[PDB]
């Protein structure tokens, strides 16, 4: 639920 | 005696801290400026919310990270950003005068500067034994990073789903750090290293606590919310 977080780590 | 792969993984964080980590300070200068109530809010938010996509970059080259799911990732940076922030704060943190220099006077923080951003002493006491205790250890360079991507990678996180193969890669990181304070660290300064290493682990699960708390408290109130950052409010949530 946290597009940032995941546009970071992917 | 330090094993091929031991060797390599330190290799690995050193490099990955050097490129996360800017003892500089450079960037700070693109930050809403300091102001000495919530005075210092508004560069205090985008300093944590910088710092948190550089411990996001860290994370991500620790070896064994990129074999974790997406959701499991999302959940060990959520929990541990804050720690890992307060750990890396260590490399600035000075004991002459109990502050975070982070270049110059403008971004040089005090107990009266960091206390200016919503955040009681009830965390910010607490937060300063933590960094003289930490300082004390006089950790190698090598430690430090060892134990922010030990912190990063701990299986018991809330809502972690593969926890089994959270702790291998973790288990991997503390045999290389254990195995590193025997080979790499003279006594004295190696007395008792790794269960004191591991205790700042617990001191910062309470120092988390106490911050989420003061979050909550914080962004209760939506005009305070405003001057945070969408990474900051996401994270913490
Ligand atoms: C300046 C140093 C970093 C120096 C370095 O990296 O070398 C950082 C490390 C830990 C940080 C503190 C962590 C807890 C608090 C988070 C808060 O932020 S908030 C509103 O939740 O988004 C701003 C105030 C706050 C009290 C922070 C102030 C800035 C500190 C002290």
């Amino acid at each position: 639920n946290h597009p940032m977080l995941m546009n970071l780590l992917k | 005696k330090l094993s091929e792969e031991q060797q390599h993984i330190i290799a690995i964080l050193l490099d990955a801290h050097h490129k996360t980590y800017d003892p500089t300070y450079a960037d700070f200068r693109d930050f809403r400026p300091p102001v000495r109530p919530l005075s210092m809010l508004p560069h205090l938010a985008d300093l944590v919310s910088y710092s948190i996509q550089k411990v996001i970059g860290f994370a991500k080259m620790i070896p064994g990270f990129r074999d974790l799911t997406s959701d499991d990732q999302i959940v060990l940076l959520k929990s541990s950003a804050i720690e890992v922030i307060m750990l890396r704060s260590n490399q600035s943190f000075t004991m002459d005068d109990m502050s975070w220099d982070c270049g110059s006077q403008d971004y040089k923080y005090d107990v009266t500067d960091v206390s200016k951003a919503g955040h009681t002493l009830e965390l910010i006491e607490p937060l300063i034994k933590f960094q003289v205790g930490l300082k004390k250890l006089n950790l190698h360079e090598e430690e430090h990073v060892l134990l922010m991507a030990i912190c990063i990678v701990s299986p018991d996180r809330p809502g972690v789903q593969d926890a089994k193969l959270v702790e291998a890669i973790q288990d991997r990181l503390s045999n290389t750090l254990q195995t590193y304070i025997r080979c790499r660290h003279p006594p004295p300064g190696s007395h008792q290293l790794y269960a004191k290493m591991i205790q700042k682990l617990a001191d910062l699960r309470s120092l988390n606590e106490e911050h989420s708390k003061q979050y909550r408290s914080l962004s209760f109130q939506p005009e305070n919310s405003m001057k945070l950052t969408p990474l900051v409010l996401e994270v913490f949530g």
